[PDB]
C-alpha cells in the first residue's frame, strides 16, 4: 500500500540473479515513470547506463535502503551550450582498452533530472539510454554537434529472428517528439527508438 | 576521451 516518494534520493540495495550471490548497488533515483509509477529510472555509481527497475516489486531486489544523502545542486558551466545541444545528433569520441580512438554517432536527448550537470544520450549502434556530463566532453573537443499519444501504450518489437520483445512506451522526448523511450518486459535497460 | 565500459551480458 504505502510508499514514500523516492525521486531524487540516493539508494542502496542488493540484487540477485538466478543462483548467484546477492550483489550490492548504490545509485540515484532519477524519475518515477508516470505511465507506470512502479517503475523507477536509476543511475548507479560507476555505471553509464540508465536502468529501469520496479524497485518495490522486483523480487531480485533486496535490502532496499533510502539514504538521507542530498545530491548537490551545481549550476551548469555553459547554459547556452547545454540548452542548444538538446535534440542534436552528435559524434562522441571515446577511447578503448588499447587506448585507440573510437567515435560513436549519437543523439543528446535531454538534461538528466536530479543530476543537474548530466545529460541523457543514446547511440545509433547502442540505442539504450546513457548519462554523462557532456559539457566536459564538449570542452575537450570529444563531442561534436552535427549540422541539421503512444506514451503508456503496450508495443512489441518484431524480428526476422521470429521472436519478438514486448514492452511499454514510457516517455516521449520533448526536444524530438518522434523519439520515445521503451521499457521491455525482459530487460532493465531503457531503449530509445525513433517511431516515425 | 572517456573510456567505453565493457559491454554487460
Ligand atoms: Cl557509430
Ligand atoms: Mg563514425
Amino acid at each position: 500500500s504505502m510508499r514514500r516518494n523516492i525521486v531524487g534520493c540516493r539508494i542502496q540495495h542488493g540484487w540477485k540473479e538466478g543462483n548467484g550471490p546477492v550483489t550490492q548497488w548504490k545509485g540515484t533515483v532519477l524519475d518515477q515513470v508516470p505511465v507506470n509509477p512502479s517503475l523507477y529510472l536509476i543511475k548507479y555509481d560507476g555505471f553509464d547506463c540508465v536502468y529501469g527497475l520496479e524497485l518495490n516489486k522486483d523480487e531480485r531486489v533486496s535490502a532496499l535502503e533510502v539514504l538521507p544523502d542530498r545530491v548537490a545542486t551545481s549550476r551548469i558551466s555553459d547554459a547556452h551550450l547545454a540548452d542548444t545541444m538538446i535534440g542534436k545528433a552528435v559524434e562522441h569520441m571515446f577511447e578503448t582498452e588499447d587506448g585507440s580512438k573510437d567515435e560513436w554517432r549519437g543523439m543528446v536527448l535531454a538534461r538528466a533530472p536530479v543530476m543537474n550537470t548530466w545529460f541523457y544520450i543514446t547511440y545509433e549502434k547502442d540505442p539504450v539510454l546513457y548519462m554523462y556530463q557532456l559539457l566536459d566532453d564538449y570542452k575537450e573537443g570529444d563531442l561534436r554537434i552535427m549540422p541539421d499519444s503512444l506514451v503508456g501504450k503496450q508495443v512489441e518489437y518484431a524480428k526476422e529472428d521470429g521472436s519478438k520483445r514486448t514492452g511499454m512506451v514510457i516517455h516521449q522526448v520533448e526536444a524530438k517528439p518522434s523519439v520515445y523511450f521503451i521499457k521491455f518486459d525482459d530487460d532493465f535497460h531503457i531503449y530509445v527508438y525513433d517511431l516515425v | 576521451a572517456r573510456t567505453k565500459q565493457t559491454a554487460r551480458k
